[PDB]
């Protein structure tokens, strides 16, 4: 078992990549990109929403860090370029009038150029797979009010389907066949006329009937599942590389595995990244984006009181100067020592040094003949000893009798400028509202009731709570 | 009436599997990162495993991010971090959950020993983990196509089994197939397929295993869980202030390796729900589901795979499961105690019997909060900061309060080892100067307590329970029998019974001899002036009394013939007992069934404050005595050399046969052995001979002799220190010593104490000293254990019935063992209840009618007649179902009367048989584990088993067969023997069923299915006191009886009708219901057993409350199988309530569960 083996022994399956093999998946992973690009630059929905972002670009409603990162081949570039999108748009939305595929070759090609940020790349993929689901969501409620429902063979419904699935072509004029699941559709007549607005909408928003809306996002799936296809194919035949790179930085507090996983994530981005063209082994590539996925796990995910990164190499300084000061010196540093030769303010270095130690296991056997460990020794010091509750429950009724001493509103004052069996304190002010007459009024109703209480007859119970 | 929302006082407590719905019903947020806390500031990361959002704030009523400090909001979450501000207490209560990527298999159900996963799909374990790590597919529901519902597929063989078959089947690998096969799994359907199964094929291959699955299976359906529950996927979060993060001095922090093991799994979690979002190939995520299973794994139990260790640190880290144990019984080892001490102990001989020393100091500790009350209740402070301040000033005043508290307000005393119940005494305060607890002397018996170092504890009985609990029943005055033997463990001990020893003795001519005295006080008065001595015949007159009348004493006056000193000690002896029971020499033996006879006579309150002044007076002319002891005390006969020179010259004539070949080696060895035996005794009793008497002395006339008054022989005759054995290794020569092997070695060692030991006799009696200190430390251990295991198969018994009703019952004899009598009648018979009548040596005339309990007076109208056997009506026969009727136990306690309803007897029976435990030496300590055990011997007899004419069939085959052949029922019985043991049973002689076939030890297992329950507990008792016997211990055979009781607590079912055919189950549930079935329900479809004798240890297993089963047994095991269960635990029982924190069900509580049971299924 132990999934050290059984990993090991399942990647140990497959091959290393031939030198020329990592090309092969470089140009699938080209193709499959470049496919859903070419199927995003025909959708009218992603060139208006792109669009629609740069009127918000332009209006201070954003940045130009939010919609793109650049272009094929800034504030200026970006207005001019825009509009030669807006001028292949507009020239391409008025020659429908069929004869327009000549000209909707050149929407794509000014819109291939736009490298958005992947946040705004999802979304309009998002916008067409959603705008998909509204396709989908009408062609199953068709299905199941006229097959389920009405009894209608599925042989003869999509037969006058193909080609339309919007106008009433397929139903009121396939219930006029009198064959035996023609009659039948009326039943649901109702229910079917009154669902389909949203169908025929789609052809409005995207600016596209039905037959094209599924078209252009199936090559997308072709495209995207062939990267992904790829892409894995290529993560696979490097393993090794991250097994070999991770086996280096093993005991620095992050499980094995933990690593060569990490690692595995960092040899994921590396082929995505990755650029054939540049002609640098693919090897030595993923080996920064490898070594970078692990180090920057161990930075966080190794300590229980995670710190940052700029805590750690701080650290490794005083242990690579402790090195060289322990034995340079015979004793060893004093935390004014290293003071002098770290640049920090040299009293930081106590403060650092307090919470580098890693805590403590509180099961750590403590070596008596019970086993007794650490944490059974720690006390709550969070607690109030009953011998204080005590005298807090004693404390009440001291006060609670001294303020029956006092006259009736001299109690309703000070319960007030205390918190006294109410909830809050009141500034006298805020009494004084309570009471009529306000401000210095209550200030003296104040001192008097503190007055009464200090000449030592009504004094000589509270005093004995001061020690 | 309303039915209840809320909190009012819970019965019962069940334990079941946990829905992911129901683990979020706990959890109060989902941790979502594995932080902890800031590292800067020391403030909890929220979504954080320690964080304010979900579990609590830190502090108490402030919010984490401040806004809202005030004590006035309460109920109010602040707009910043969804934090209410309630106490930090809620960081201890409220838990968190976790939302799991991929499905976690519960390692607790796939892997205890017996796999719930398993045999509820009745599928492998080497399978279903190697469909868990993805390494080979398993089908779902296969269908009609060409795969079984549980087979299991390579990645090859799935492909081709796809490319046939695409939908209609199948088939997935990971836990999620798991998951969905016991999903898909139906339980009642299964069944009954079980059902036709078993009824269809007759196998006892086929149907003994077929029983054994469907008893879980149906009670998984009856359970309420759901079998998809055993896979994980929401898994919740401890408490944080449970496994904390706390920090120590310097800075430095420490916290509970959970949190290693807690952030592990989210991180790899977190990691698992990336490798999603980047849509990872699927070599990665299978081994990133593989680590996130492990990671759960090592979370819940660490241990069961390869242990993960804990950071940076070698050592693992310990597990939820590890949480719970902590191996074996790690929830009742002990717990510390509030207003408690101890000190050194010290003796006090001036106490009353009901009393005892506590210093000023830790009196004044111990009552604090009394003294700090009774302080201004009177008003000698203010208020209680003041009073603080008063005891801590410790003014005079404070002190003479303290008398106040103290009175009436009985402190507990417990000495280490507590053995028996009275390890734990109840006794009035006295205050005493000086940091000593000062301890009755009378008491040091019960506690085991020398002065020699010796400490003891203290405990103060706060609520007016406990006090009047402590004085009623724990206090020293009423526990003066032990529990063991109705016998008196408040005995005299030694340096008192050399004192009454030495007055009640007699020299031949002292100052007095002669003269008469009008009454006990005129003989005082003659010894305490000088003129009569305290051992000289001297007649006095004296009374005594008898209460021969009814209930009414008697006068008697006479001149009878005694000695001063048992005049004076007639002074003390309380109204009606005999003068003759002081007229004799009065040891240790004689002292305390003088003690006895005064209970058993006047009661308790006479016998108390008579073994005070029996101490006393005992201590007083003990000191008057002189008694020491010098170097000239230990007289050696003068004869010893002279019997050394002729065992030596025995032993050159039989070394002079073995080198003429006349006599073996082995024999040599063994007859020299036996000459140095004799030459031993026989300068043994040289010198008692010489010891005992040789003081001639002279009245009147030329000589005369008589016992002797030197001290060593007086300490050994009395019986207060000293041994026979022991003293004859001072003047005699001590024994034969050991070599290391076993071997006695054959030159004993021929000196003694008084005289020197050279090099290599003292070298020589080292190796005996050694292994006797070992064998001594060991035996202490051994004991330890049984006591443990007899309690744990005792613990819930207890006196529940008033008379169960029975005449049933077992038939007492004397033991009889070869000579003569071993143990007489009237011991065994004594304060039992009888079962039936008993009859004169004629009959027609009852003597003691039906059941009356045998106290003394009728023992000895039992012994008046000639009676010689008395049916007894016995625990093992008491028909109460759910504990023991008060008849059938028998009157014994540390007080005289039959057994009150609700005591415990299970306990005190367990530890009156472990106590003397220490004592013992096949034989021995182990002799007894093997009979309560019921551990077979080695080499049995078999015994009879039909009745009839037996005779031998087919011939020599590894196996003789016997048959046997009953006169008139059927004869089919054969019995496979092996011919190479020695047979006994006559070949051509009519066998009863049950007798020797062979000889040789016999299995008690046979012995109860042969001979019956009666013949079984009889050869447990006459077989484990033989053990006791042999040593002297007093152990009554009711203890070891109620043990039996709870051996064959268990029955097999033979016939059927209601329940199943073969299952083990207590008679107490099936006699309930085959009563319930001679009438009601069917006339009697009732079925028939075969009461089954188990160990104590495999009855101690059997029990129904899973919580007393969770302490002492292996606690994964218990709380998995019961969990599968959905197992109620209705408390009832000791054990648990002890756990819970409530009223044990028996004593003063037994009254609170019997208000109880009776409102629970009653409206
Ligand atoms: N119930 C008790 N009855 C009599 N004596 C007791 C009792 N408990 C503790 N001692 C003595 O107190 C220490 C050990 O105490 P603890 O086991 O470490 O536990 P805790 O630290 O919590 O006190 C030993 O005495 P000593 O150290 O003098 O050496 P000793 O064992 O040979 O007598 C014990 O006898
Ligand atoms: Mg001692
Ligand atoms: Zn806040
Ligand atoms: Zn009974």
């Amino acid at each position: 078992t132990d999934p050290v083996r059984m990993y090991m022994r399942e990647m140990g399956t497959v091959e290393l990549l031939t030198r020329e093999g990592e090309i092969d998946i470089a140009k699938r992973i080209e193709d499959g990109i470049n496919q859903v690009q070419c199927s995003v630059a025909e959708y009218p929905e992603a060139i208006t929403y792109l669009l629609e972002q740069y009127d918000r670009v332009e209006a201070e409603e954003a940045r130009l860090s939010d919609l793109i990162t650049g272009f094929v081949d800034d504030p200026e570039l970006a207005r001019e370029k825009f509009a030669e999108l807006r001028a292949q748009y507009v020239v391409t939305r008025d020659t429908i009038k069929a004869t327009a595929q000549e000209e909707i070759l050149k929407l794509s090609e000014v819109f291939k150029q736009f490298r958005l940020v992947p946040k705004q790349f999802d979304y309009l993929v998002n916008s067409m797979r959603v705008m998909m689901d509204r396709v989908r969501t009408q062609e199953r409620l068709i299905m199941k009010l006229c097959v389920e429902q009405c009894k209608m063979p599925k042989k003869n419904f999509i037969t006058l389907f193909t080609g339309n699935e919007t106008s009433d072509t397929w139903f009121n004029a396939a219930i006029a066949m009198n064959k035996p699941w023609s009659e039948k559709l009326h039943d649901v007549s109702e229910e079917v006329h009154r669902a389909l607005q949203k169908l025929q909408q789609i052809e409005e928003e995207t600016g596209l009937t039905i037959e094209q809306v599924k078209d252009i996002n199936r090559r997308m799936s072709i495209g995207e599942a062939k990267a992904r296809r790829a892409k894995k194919e290529m993560v696979e035949a490097n393993l090794r590389l991250v097994i070999s790179i991770a086996k280096k930085y093993t005991n620095r507090g992050l499980q094995f595995l933990d690593l060569i996983q990490e690692g595995n994530i960092g040899l994921m981005k590396a082929v995505d990244k990755f650029e054939y063209r540049r002609g640098y082994k693919f090897s030595t590539y993923a080996t920064w984006w490898i070594r970078q996925a692990i180090t920057r796990s161990i930075a966080d995910q190794a300590r229980t009181i995670r710190i940052p990164v700029h805590m750690i190499e701080t650290i490794n300084k005083l242990n690579r100067i402790s090195r060289q000061m322990l034995q340079e010196m015979g004793r060893e540093p004093t935390p004014e020592e290293l003071a002098e030769r770290m640049l920090m303010p040299e009293d930081k270095i106590r403060k650092v040094l307090k919470i580098a130690k890693e805590p403590i296991s509180m099961e750590t056997p403590i070596g008596d003949d019970e086993d007794s460990h650490l944490g059974d020794f720690i006390e709550d010091t969070t607690l109030e000893l009953p011998l204080d509750s005590a005298t807090t429950e004693s404390l009440r009724a001291a006060t609670h009798d001294v303020l029956a001493g006092l006259t009736a509103r001299e109690a309703k004052v000070l319960r007030m400028r205390f918190g006294i069996d109410m909830n809050t304190d009141y500034t006298l002010e805020e009494v004084g509202k309570q009471f009529d007459v306000t401000r210095e009024r209550i200030r003296q109703i104040e001192a008097k009731a503190l007055r009464k209480l200090r000449h030592p007859s009504r004094s000589e119970v509270l005093r004995s709570f001061l020690d | 009436l309303k039915a209840q929302t809320k909190t009012e006082e819970f019965d019962a407590i069940k334990i079941a599997l946990a829905s992911p719905d129901m683990i979020r019903s706990w959890s109060f947020g989902e941790v979502k990162k594995p932080e902890t806390i800031n590292y800067r500031t020391f403030k909890p990361e929220r979504d954080g495993l320690f964080c304010a959002r979900i579990f609590g704030p830190v502090k108490d009523y402030e919010c984490l991010c401040g806004k809202y400090k005030r004590l006035k909001h309460r109920g109010v979450i602040c707009e910043k971090c969804g934090v209410e501000v309630t106490q930090t207490k809620v960081r201890r209560e409220r838990m968190g959950h976790i939302e799991l990527a991929s499905p976690t298999a519960h390692i607790w159900f796939l892997k205890s020993l017996p796999s719930r996963i398993g045999l509820l799909l009745d599928m492998p374990l080497r399978d279903i983990e190697r469909v868990l790590y993805f390494e080979s597919y398993v089908v779902i529901e296969g269908g009609m196509t060409n795969l079984e519902r549980q087979q299991i597929l390579t990645e090859e063989q799935y492909l081709d089994a796809l490319e046939e078959f695409g939908d209609e089947f199948d088939a997935k690998m990971g836990a999620e197939a798991i998951q969905a096969l016991l999903k898909s799994m139906d339980l009642e359907q299964e069944c009954e397929q079980l059902r036709e199964e078993l009824n269809e094929t007759n196998s006892e291959t086929k149907r003994k295993k077929l029983t054994k699955r469907i008893k879980l299976l149906e009670a998984f359906v009856q359970s309420g869980n759901k079998p998809e529950w055993m896979i994980l996927t929401v898994l919740p979060v401890l408490p944080p202030d449970l496994r904390p993060l706390v920090p120590l001095d310097g800075g430095r922090f420490a916290t509970s390796d959970l949190n290693d093991l807690y952030r592990r799994v989210i991180n790899r979690n977190n990691r698992l729900k990336r490798l999603l979002d980047l849509a990872a190939p699927d070599i990665i995520v299978r081994n990133e589901k593989r680590m996130l299973q492990e990671a759960v794994d090592a979370l819940l139990d660490n241990g069961r795979r390869g242990r993960a260790i804990t950071g940076s640190n070698k050592r693992p880290l310990k597990s939820l499961a590890d949480m719970i144990k902590g191996r074996f019984r790690q929830n009742l080892l002990g717990k510390r105690v509030d207003y408690s001490g101890r000190s050194v102990i010290t003796v006090g001989p001036y106490l009353r019997l009901h009393q005892c020393g506590l210093p000023k100091k830790m009196a004044l500790e111990l009552f604090k909060p009394f003294i700090y009350g009774k302080l201004e209740l009177r008003g000698l402070a203010t208020t209680i900061k003041a009073a603080k301040k008063m005891v801590e000033r410790e003014e005079a005043v404070v002190w003479d309060i303290l008398d106040e508290v103290i009175r009436e307000h009985p402190v507990l005393l417990n000495r280490a080892p507590t053995l028996h119940r009275l390890g734990i005494q109840a006794f009035e305060p006295v205050l005493i100067e000086g940091k000593a607890i000062q301890l009755h002397p009378l008491v040091c018996a019960a506690y085991n307590a020398d002065f020699d170092g010796d400490q003891m504890a203290v405990h103060v009985p706060l609520t007016l329970e406990a006090q009047l609990e402590a004085r009623a029943l724990m206090m020293s005055t009423n526990n003066i029998l032990s529990p063991a033997n109705g016998e008196p463990i408040i005995v005299p001990s030694q340096d008192v019974v050399l004192g009454l020893y030495y007055m009640t003795r007699d020299c031949v001519n002292a100052k007095g001899e002669g003269m008469v005295l009008t009454g006990p006080k005129e003989a005082e008065r003659l010894y305490r002036s000088g003129l009569a001595s305290l051992h000289a015949r001297v007649k006095v007159r004296i009374t005594e009394y008898e209460k021969d009348a009814n209930g009414e004493l008697v006068a008697k006056t006479s001149l009878k013939d005694t000695t001063v000193g048992r005049a004076i000690l007639w002074m003390i002896v309380p109204k009606g007992l005999p003068y003759s029971i002081v007229n004799q020499a009065l040891g240790k033996k004689a002292i305390s069934k003088m003690l006895n006879t005064c209970y058993r006579i006047l009661g308790l309150k006479p016998t108390v404050i008579f073994a005070d002044q029996i101490m006393y007076t005992g201590f007083a002319y003990a000191a008057r005595s002189g008694a020491s002891v010098g170097i000239d005390d230990m007289v050696i006969p003068e004869k010893k050399h002279e019997i050394i020179s002729e065992a030596e010259a025995e032993v050159a004539e039989i070394q002079e046969q073995f080198q003429s070949g006349l006599v073996t080696a082995g024999e040599r060895y063994n007859k020299v052995i036996d000459i140095w035996a004799a030459a031993n005794d026989r300068v043994s009793k040289a010198m008692m001979d010489n010891l005992q008497t040789e003081t001639v002395i002279n009245r009147d006339g030329q000589e005369e002799k008589q016992v002797s008054f030197n001290s060593i022989y007086m300490m050994a005759d009395s019986g207060a220190r000293g041994s026979a054995a022991q003293i004859r290794q001072l003047a005699g020569m001590r024994g034969l010593m050991a070599k290391p092997d076993g071997s006695i070695i054959e030159t004993p060692i021929t000196a003694n104490f008084r005289e020197g030991l050279n090099v290599l006799q003292y070298f020589i009696s080292t190796h005996g000293a050694r292994k006797g200190l070992a064998d001594t430390a060991l035996k202490t251990a051994n004991s330890g254990y049984l006591t443990r295991r007899l309690v744990d198969v005792a613990q819930d018994l207890v006196v529940t019935e008033d008379d169960c009703g029975t005449h049933e019952g077992i038939m007492m004899t004397p033991v009889i063992e070869g000579g003569d009598v071993k143990e007489p009648l009237r011991d065994r018979v004594l304060g039992r209840v009888t079962a039936e009548d008993v009859l004169k040596p004629g009959t027609a005339d009852i003597l003691v009618p039906r059941n009356t309990l045998l106290h003394e007076q009728w023992c000895d109208l039992l012994e008046e007649n000639s009676v010689d056997a008395v049916k007894v009506r016995s625990v093992v026969s008491c028909d109460t179902d759910f504990g023991v009727c008060a008849h059938c136990y028998g009157r014994d306690l540390a007080r005289g009367h039959i057994i009150n309803k609700g005591e415990a007897i299970g306990v005190i029976a367990a530890q009156s048989i472990g106590e003397p435990g220490t004592q013992l030496t096949t034989g021995g300590l182990p002799r007894v584990a093997d009979l309560f055990e019921a551990r077979r011997p080695k080499e049995p007899a078999i015994l009879a088993e039909i009745s009839g004419i037996v005779s031998f069939g087919k011939e020599t085959k590894g196996k003789r067969r016997l048959v046997i052949t009953p006169v008139d029922g059927s004869d089919p019985y054969e019995e496979m023997i092996p011919k190479w043991r020695q047979l006994n049973v006559f070949e051509g002689e009519r066998v009863e069923r049950g007798d020797v076939i062979s000889d040789g030890p016999e299995a008690p297992h046979d012995i109860l299915r042969l001979r019956g329950v009666h013949a079984v507990t009889r050869y447990i008792v006459n077989e484990v006191q033989d053990v006791y016997r042999l040593q002297g211990v007093k152990i009554n055979d009711k203890h070891i009886e109620v043990i039996v009781r709870q051996m064959l607590r268990k029955a097999t079912i033979v016939n059927a009708g209601s329940s199943d055919f073969l299952e083990g189950e207590q008679v107490e549930y099936s006699r309930v219901k085959i009563a319930n079935r001679e009438l009601e329900a069917n006339g009697k479809v009732g079925a028939t057993y075969s009461r089954d004798l188990l160990g104590i240890t495999k009855a101690s297993l059997a029990t129904e409350s899973f919580i007393s089963a969770a302490s002492f047994q292996e606690t994964t095991r218990v709380l998995t199988e019961a969990a599968v269960a959905g197992k109620r635990d209705e408390l009832r029982g000791l054990k648990e309530n002890v756990i819970v924190g409530r009223l044990i069900p028996a004593g003063t509580g037994y009254a609170y569960h019997q208000d109880r049971m009776r409102r629970r299924a009653a409206g």
